[PDB]
């Protein structure tokens, strides 16, 4: 006791630090360990990619929602998306069963999100820019587009739809 | 005197914690994926 | 020219008592919503009935906006301007200079109002992040840059006193509390830039008329530069008492000098470089920055880690000494019965899962799957809502007999107990229904009660969410008639007020000069952390600065 308990203390103090690393590490490795792997790929954007979001709606690919599907490589699909204010263009975003889709989304307003319910599709959509991310989808069906970023008002109005066909 | 089981059985308690929710996790992550 | 004869010979208690008293306010008001926000999610619309109460309540979000912006930019904002000042003296029984000190409350104050204005007539609800592009009032962003800079008074009053004692002291070590005290001021100072930029360079032209846009991305990489501290910030004030303080309420003694200015060591070290885990979610934002900011993160789990031992240990042998026995024996010999101590170790409980939340939150890709639901907060509800909060309140059980010279009644001593548990369940079954709901893909800072429709799996944590709800509110009451009540009564006999803080004590050690030294080496780490900084937001900030890309403001709500 009061000097006893001291070097044991340390001791054990070090037990910890040492175990704490590794667990610590063995995270830092399967995190990294996703990173090698597709599903890495909703992962935005690394690069910059900016627009502005007055012309954006007007024109670009963003312009004419008929052309956001857009094939591009035997299976690779860029969709224009427009996140803005209280609804995702389009809606719905008919998408081919088991192949490549590569979402291009920004906004004309403020900063909502795009967060597909039954994924890691999940990204900040801000106005001025161009935030990438690739999923590939799996099951056919349907896929609630959530707005989880306050978009002002509608915010909680603020969802979405992709179909996955067949 | 001793071997502080007290401390330990929590800085373990924490580590499960960790555990159950890092894997749990994870295995989520992956579901979506 | 004092009925208390204070404030002539010894009254940095005239600043702490205040600084203190405003925090709380602060902390009642908005914590209003709390129990609405909950019943929200619970998915019951209180806001009707909310709205009558309160006039003036404009939109669901404004609540929350007032909610969040005072209670955990205000409130933790004053506590740590509380605690890091009037503790830092004391240990040295040494006057804070107090034209400044006043300075300093004065500024908040000014601050605190000159925004608040803005806010609660619903001309700045933009939520306690206001993300640029949505436009705020001017007197918003202005109340919170002068409030704020209030602080970066503070750093000094302290860094007074360090200067002070340690000249006429010389080649003596900083006792612990003013060697903490040093290391936080200091630490905020780096992370206080990147939200005071974000306002000089951009916030305030921008809002008051002088430039019509912002780049929303450095807008909040700057933001967010400070906005990961800021937390750390707010719980650090709580480490302090907890690592110094909570043993000799416990009975016992910090078991470590060290270990206590090792973990804060780590923290000025490893705090502020980290606003990308925040951020794992942005475009336009180079992967492997990300991917680092994930490690530095989590090398920074590991002091509140290894705190988790220091203190758990400390509590450990002062349950030995008062009695204890078993395996967990040691702890119903701890003081269950005086608030002063059982809060912030409630706070602690409730602590370790929130820090595994944090974990989690901060695996990079894992985050995909949480960031912005009903996850988060509860996450940090747990962290700065029970931890530094009970943490608050308890010390209210000392720090006013001290503060006042009143003494706790066991009136309220009794109910202090009342109100500590009976809101550390709310946290937890609360806490629940947020991760259980975020799991479910229930957004966050969503009116979700007004969409009943729609989050038909939310069924359940639903219910634990509304529970809470009644709990909280229960709760929230409850310390008003104490925080109030415990200060209305004239009844002041204060032979109490004179101050032994309960200050604890070390097992006094070994290696405890040769290291604890080292430690004391304040303005070389003060150096690597500005260096890490530097890298952090290195070659990212720069970047962006390249290429900024102003946008209109737009105001939708
Ligand atoms: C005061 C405050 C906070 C501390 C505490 C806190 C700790 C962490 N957090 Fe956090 N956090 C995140 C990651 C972390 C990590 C890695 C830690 C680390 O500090 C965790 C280390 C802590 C521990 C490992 C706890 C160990 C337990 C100990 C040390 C006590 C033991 C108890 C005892 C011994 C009692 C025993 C006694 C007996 C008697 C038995 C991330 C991601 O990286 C986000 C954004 C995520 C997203 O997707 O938006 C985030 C979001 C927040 C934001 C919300 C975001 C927003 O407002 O937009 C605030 C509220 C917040 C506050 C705080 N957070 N956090
Ligand atoms: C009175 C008990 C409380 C209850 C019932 C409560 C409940 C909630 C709920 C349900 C949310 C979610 C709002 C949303 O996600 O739309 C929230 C937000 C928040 N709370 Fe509270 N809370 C309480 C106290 C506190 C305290 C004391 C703090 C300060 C430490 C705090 C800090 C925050 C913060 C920072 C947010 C998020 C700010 C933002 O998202 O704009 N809460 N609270
Ligand atoms: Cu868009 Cu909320
Ligand atoms: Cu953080």
């Amino acid at each position: 006791d009061e000097h006893k308990a001291h070097k044991a203390i340390l001791a054990y103090e070090k037990g910890w630090l040492a175990f704490s690393l590794a667990m610590l590490f063995v995270f830092i490795a399967l995190i990294a360990y996703t990173l090698a792997t597709h599903t890495a790929g909703v992962i935005p954007a690394g690069k910059l990619e900016r627009v502005d979001p007055t012309t954006v709606r007007q024109e670009g690919p963003w312009a004419d929602p008929a052309q956001a599907v857009v094939q591009t490589g035997p299976n690779q699909y860029t969709v224009y998306v427009l996140a803005f204010a209280f609804g995702y263009q389009p809606n719905p975003i008919e998408v081919p069963q088991g192949a490549e889709i590569v979402f291009k989304i920004t906004s004309p307003d403020v900063i909502h999100g795009f967060h597909v319910e039954g994924t890691n599709i999940n990204v900040e959509v801000l106005p001025g820019e161009v935030s990438t991310v690739r999923y590939t989808f799996k099951r056919p069906g349907e896929y609630r587009i959530i707005c989880n970023q306050y978009c002002g008002l509608g915010h909680q109005n603020m969802f979405g739809t992709i179909v996955v066909k067949e | 005197e001793e071997k502080p089981k007290g401390a330990l059985a929590v800085i373990l308690v924490l580590t499960l914690t960790i555990l159950v929710f890092w894997l749990g996790v994870y295995a989520v992550f992956f579901a979506r994926g | 020219s004092e009925i208390s004869r204070v404030y002539e010979a010894y009254p940095e208690k005239k600043a702490t008592l205040y600084f203190l008293v405003l925090g709380f306010l602060a902390l009642i008001v908005g914590s209003l919503f709390g129990p609405f926000q909950a019943l929200n999610y619970g998915n019951v619309d209180a806001y009707p009935l909310l709205k009558r109460l309160l006039p003036f309540v404009q939109s669901y979000y404004q609540g929350l906006t007032l909610h969040g912006v005072l209670n955990a930019i205000v409130f933790t904002q004053l506590f740590a301007q509380a605690i890091m000042v009037y503790l830092p003296a004391r240990e040295l029984n040494m006057r804070p200079n107090m034209g400044l000190m006043w300075l300093s409350w004065w500024m908040a104050f000014i601050g605190l109002v000159v925004a608040a204005l803005p806010l609660l007539a619903n001309e700045a609800t933009v939520l306690y992040t206001f993300y640029p592009p949505l436009k705020g009032h001017w007197a918003f962003y202005l109340g919170a840059s002068v409030f704020v800079l209030s602080t970066w008074v503070s750093i000094y009053i302290v860094l007074d006193l360090w200067r002070r004692w340690k000249a006429a002291n010389p080649g003596k070590v900083t006792p612990l509390v003013t060697y903490m005290a040093v290391v936080f001021w200091l630490m905020w100072f780096l992370a206080s830039l990147g939200l005071v930029l974000e306002a000089v360079l951009f916030l305030l032209p921008w809002s008051f008329g002088l430039v019509e846009g912002v780049d929303p991305l450095v807008a909040r990489t700057l933001f967010w530069w400070t906005g990961h501290p800021i937390v750390y910030f707010w719980l650090l004030p709580a480490y302090a008492i907890i690592y110094t303080i909570l043993p000799k309420q416990a009975g016992g003694r910090l078991v470590s000098d060290p270990m206590a200015r090792l973990a804060f060591l780590l923290f000025l070290l490893l705090s502020t470089p980290v606003g990308f885990h925040h951020q794992f979610a942005d475009p336009g934002i180079d992967p492997t920055w990300k991917m680092i900011h994930s490690v530095l993160t989590l090398f920074v789990a590991v002091p509140s880690l290894m705190t988790a031992f220091t203190v758990a240990a400390s509590l450990e042998f002062a349950g030995r000494l008062r009695g204890g026995r078993g395996l967990f024996g040691w702890i119903r010999a701890l003081p269950w019965d005086n608030p002063a101590f059982v809060a912030p170790v409630l706070g602690l409980l409730g602590f370790i899962p929130g820090g595994a939340g944090g974990i989690v939150n901060a695996s990079f890709t894992l985050d995909y799957v949480v960031h912005n639901t009903a996850w988060v907060p509860g996450h940090f509800h747990l962290q700065v809502a029970s931890l530094v909060t009970l943490t608050a309140m308890g010390s209210l059980y000392w720090l006013l007999p001290n503060l006042t010279g009143k003494p706790i009644s066991d009136a309220q001593r009794r109910l202090g107990l009342a109100v500590v548990w009976l809101w550390f369940l709310g946290m937890m079954i609360m806490a629940v229904g947020l991760h259980w709901a975020g799991l479910l893909n229930v957004p966050r800072r969503a009116y979700i009660a007004q969409v009943p429709d729609a989050y038909p799996h939310a069924a359940v944590p639903m219910v634990f969410n509304v529970l809470a709800g009644i709990v909280l509110l229960v709760a929230l009451l409850l310390f008003i008639y104490g925080l109030f009540s415990v200060l209305l009564s004239r009844e002041r006999k204060p032979e109490l007020a004179e101050a032994p803080l309960p200050f604890a004590e070390v097992i006094s050690g070994p290696e405890d000069r040769r290291l604890v030294l080292a430690m004391d080496r304040i303005g070389f780490w003060f150096a690597v952390a500005a260096i890490l900084v530097v890298l952090a937001y290195g070659p990212t900030l720069v970047q962006l600065f390249g290429h900024l890309n102003p946008v209109p403001g737009w105001r939708l709500w």
